[PDB]
RNA sequence: GACGACCCAUUCGAACGUCUGCCCUAUCAACUUUCGAUGGUAGUCGCCGUGCCUACCAUGGUGACCACGGGUGACGGGGAAUCAGGGUUCGAUUCCGGAGAGGGAGCCUGAGAAACGGCUACCACAUCCAAGGAAGGCAGCAGGCGCGCAAAUUACCCACUC
RNA sequence: GCUGCAGUUAAAAAGCUCGUAGUUGGAUCUUGUGGAGGGUUCCCCGCCCCUUGCCUCUCGGCGCCGGCCCGAAGCGUUUACUUUGAAAAAAUUAGAGUGUUCAAAGCAGGCCCGAGCCGCCUGGAUACCGCAGCUAGGAAUAAUGGAAUAGGACCGCGGUUCUAUUUUGUUGG
């Protein structure tokens, strides 16, 4: 059965990007998916997006610009502390110059570079580059 | 292919690894202790024994020779061994009913080269080394 | 209730005495026994059934000879076939650091439960504090009982 | 086996603040049983041999003490491993000098010379209050002194002043907010500040918050707080550096700038 | 001034108890239980809490979240070797805690010992004898025999540290 | 082989289906304008609807000409997580100072006339110290909970039973 909705959303975008398609449809929608998409959009990796109401959790249509190399999920939501975050970005990123880990923290869902300014740890959700 | 990943799975992961280590051939013989009871040295690097008999063993094909060996009884267990004698003419130093120090042949209990079934070599005769006898530095005291 | 001297030796509270002088009461009467009880400290409250009751129990925190000190703990009531004692379950997660993952574990405690708590059931939540050794396996005594943060005894109207 | 009490001390097991060398020996002086705990004292031999340097060996210390030259709290002591400790006075009448034991801000006893009219009293922290037979009230201090008939306003955790010729109470300071204190244990050992809040727990330990002269803030368990003055002013003279605990970067910069240590 | 003694408080501890933490094994799946196992009431004994033990009564207590049983060339910890990141292997051994003086048991003296450079007996070794008797314990420092691949001098001193 | 292996044919998916413990489990329940530091909207104050969510005492200082105000306390449904305090032997390891002739080490050492200086200055840092227990902020994510055989609340009333034994001038009634 469907054990996790965020893993479907990112796998669906990742297969559409590799085929060269200009749009994709995500279903079911969730509060976690809308907040994750917003972090990719603010850094310039995807275009703007629209939500459809249907009285059953809803759907999203997203616009693609061709810049995204990958996006992905870490399935157990492991806890991270500021001293251990260096080991995770050494494992998951392609260079020290670009790409982002996404964390959930009591100050909100955010970019791993913002978590250092806000002096906060959290749980891992995923990444993009 | 299907490995479990859930955040409370540590008992399944830890105990499945523990169970599967017993299929590694090197791990098993080090931890059961049957190999330590079987080994004719009780975990030592060397042993002393007394020379029973001098013998020549036929080498395995595709080559042809008679390899000079000795049959030996160990002091601490009374069990029986056969051992190789290195270098040209060294069998003339050995005599019979006297002490040798013996060592492994270099492959951790397996046989070496064309010699069938020989696992050990001689290194010292009557408290003098075969190298010191062969290079003329010392002689057997009589 | 109406009788409590069920043992071969007479049962009474220490430190309470009954005068055998001025004994006249007429056509009626009043309690010949005053009741001893105490405050436990640590923000706990003494049950009404300890003050208004007539039971004898020397290991009771409110009306007997024990001092509450050291650790305060809680757990789930799971068995009660002994007399004046019960078994409670404590459940926890253990971290194994080679993996980044947890393991489920439990332990049992035998604890002393006095009268003044008389409607406890299997699956209730109970709070306990340390004592001196009270028997071979018993070191803790019940201070409070609750069924908050869970479903009712019978239907939701309870 | 251990069939009774021990009477030796290995040199790597000895308290860190004595600063003993690694290579002269296996043993260290076991402090004599007395008014101060083994972890919290300074044996008289370490003060005469290692700090003041009046003697080169333990035999040269023994023949200073047996001549009756050394007084502690105004009493002559002949024992070379006697456990001196915090707030005690040592007097050496033959050389004409007086000392008080106070912590350096790095958590070790400083040498601190004092004027002879300040060598007449000491400060004591209260440990216990109780009533004896015939209703007579008793007091106990941090250094095992027992006093009868204290003033009925003196409570737990307060500081009292005593004259050393008679051993009787002269004056006292209440434990309350705004008073000056010194820290006598933990990581904050040897710091000075004013008490600014007390936070309390029924069972387990109370915690006190303290404020520095430079405006830094620090905390510790209530058992580590010693009161030394009503309001802002201390009742004792204080050593060089006055408890301010500057950081390793500030200490580097003053050591380069002041050119001290014969630069 | 010196020495001494009943009682408080100190200092040095000792003893008993709380919470969490362990290597391999199912060709070990059920276990414990007036031969005290779990609990209650009164008592004895003890420095004191307690089935610690005795009388009477109840029928309990633990386990697939691995009990109970067996193995360990198993004394525990601070630590050591190797190591991109994560790990694997080792720790008899100078600091800290425990246990023991050929094997088991009993006890005197004392604040403190179930002590072995104290004592009494049995079990295993073994020395002297005028055959009646008497005496013994190096896993302290040197030194010897036996074992085995495998490990130093029957030297000088309280000058230093204590 | 947790990070990080493999199972059509090289070694390897129970003949097939049900099922208790174990592991895993769908969506949903309060936001934008204004000011500071910084930018050209977002992190701290105060607000559309609630900003510690409530509340009104009493032992106890403040502000002012009694009464009304602002710091404790009851406490915010219970936990994990995260960030911060406290408290944990030394030696070893990391790390600062210092020409043991260099180094491995050690904890020292450095100024000045001549001896008339009856000497002077200065070090013996600091970090790390899993888990479990203690402590104060944050509230996303993941557990957990309330009224359907209606109960929350008003300075709201009423019958009945128990009852401390205060205020009265006390000891007794």
């Amino acid at each position: 059965v469907r054990m996790n909705v965020l893993a479907d959303a990112l796998k669906s975008i990742n297969n559409a990007e590799k085929r060269g398609k200009r749009q994709v449809l995500i279903r079911p929608c969730s509060k976690v998916i809308v907040r994750f998409l917003t972090v990719m959009m603010k850094h310039g990796y995807i275009g703007e997006f629209e939500i459809i109401d249907d009285h059953r959790a809803g759907k999203i249509v997203v616009n693609l610009t061709g810049r995204l190399n990958k996006c992905g999920v870490i399935s157990p939501r492991f806890d991270v502390q500021l001293k251990d975050l260096e080991k995770w970005q050494n494992n998951l990123l392609p260079s020290r110059q670009f790409g982002f880990i996404v964390l959930t923290t009591s100050a909100g869902i955010m970019d791993h570079e913002e978590a250092r300014r806000k002096h906060t740890g959290g749980k891992i959700l995923g990444f993009f580059f | 292919m299907g490995k479990c990943r859930g955040l409370r799975t540590a008992r399944k992961l830890r105990s499945h690894r523990r169970d599967q280590k017993w299929h590694d051939k090197q791990y098993k013989k080090a931890h059961l202790g049957t190999a330590l009871k079987a080994n004719p040295f009780g975990g030592a690097s060397h042993a002393k024994g007394i020379v029973l008999e001098k013998v020549g063993v036929e080498a395995k094909q595709p080559n042809s020779a008679i390899r000079k060996c000795v049959r030996v009884q160990l002091i601490k267990n009374g069990k029986k061994i056969t051992a190789f004698v290195p270098n040209d003419g060294c069998l003339n130093f050995i005599e019979e009913n006297d002490e040798v120090l013996v060592a492994g042949f270099g492959r951790k209990g397996h046989a070496v080269g064309d010699i069938p079934g020989v696992r050990f070599k001689v290194v010292k005769v009557a408290n003098v080394s075969l190298l010191a006898l062969y290079k003329g530095k010392k002689e057997r005291p009589r | 209730m109406a009788d409590i001297q069920t043992e071969r030796a007479y049962q009474k509270q220490p430190t309470i005495f009954q005068n055998k002088k001025r004994v006249l009461l007429g056509e009626t009467g009043k309690e010949k026994l005053p009741r001893y009880y105490k405050n436990i400290g640590l923000g706990f409250k003494t049950p009404k059934e300890a003050i208004e009751g007539t039971y004898i129990d020397k290991k009771c925190p409110f009306t007997g000879n024990v001092s509450i000190r050291g650790r305060i703990l809680s757990g789930v009531v799971t068995k009660m076939k002994m007399q004046r004692t019960i078994v409670i379950r404590r459940d926890y997660l253990h971290y194994i650091r080679k993996y980044n993952r947890f393991e489920k574990r439990h332990k049992n405690m035998s604890v002393h439960l006095s009268p003044c708590f008389r409607d406890v059931q299997i699956g209730d939540i109970v709070t306990v504090g340390e004592c001196r050794p009270l028997s071979k396996t018993v070191r803790f005594n019940v201070l409070k009982v609750t069924k908050a943060a869970g479903t009712k005894k019978q239907f939701q109207k309870f | 086996m251990a069939r009774g009490p021990k009477k030796h001390l290995k040199r790597v097991a000895a308290p860190k603040h004595w600063m003993l060398d690694k290579l002269t020996s296996v043993f260290a002086p076991r402090p004599s049983t007395g008014p101060h705990k083994l972890r919290e004292c300074l044996p008289l031999i370490i003060f005469l041999r290692n700090k003041l340097k009046y003697a080169l060996t333990g035999d040269e210390v023994k023949k200073i003490c047996m001549q009756r030259f050394i007084k502690i709290d105004g009493k002559v002591r002949a024992d070379i491993t006697y456990p001196a400790g915090f707030m005690d006075v040592i007097s050496i009448d033959k050389t004409g000098e007086n000392f008080r034991l106070i912590y350096d801000t790095k958590g070790r006893f400083a040498v601190h010379r004092i004027t002879p009219e300040e060598a007449k009293y000491k400060l004591c922290k209260v440990r216990k209050i109780f009533v004896g037979t015939k209703g007579i009230p008793h007091l106990v201090t941090h250094d095992a002194r027992t006093i009868r008939y204290p003033d009925p306003l003196i409570k737990m955790n307060d500081t009292i002043q005593i004259d050393l010729e008679t051993g009787k109470i002269t004056d006292f300071i209440k434990f309350d907010t705004g008073n000056l204190c010194m820290v006598t244990g933990g990581a904050n050992l040897g710091r000075i500040g004013v008490i600014t809040n007390r936070e309390r727990h029924p069972g387990s330990f109370d915690v006190v918050h303290v404020k520095d002269a430079n405006g830094n803030s620090f905390a510790t368990r209530l058992s580590n707080i010693f009161v030394i003055g009503k309001g802002n002013k201390p009742w004792i003279s204080l050593p060089r550096g006055k408890g301010i605990r500057l950081t390793i970067a500030e200490e580097r910069d003053k050591r380069l700038a002041a050119k001290q240590s014969s630069g």
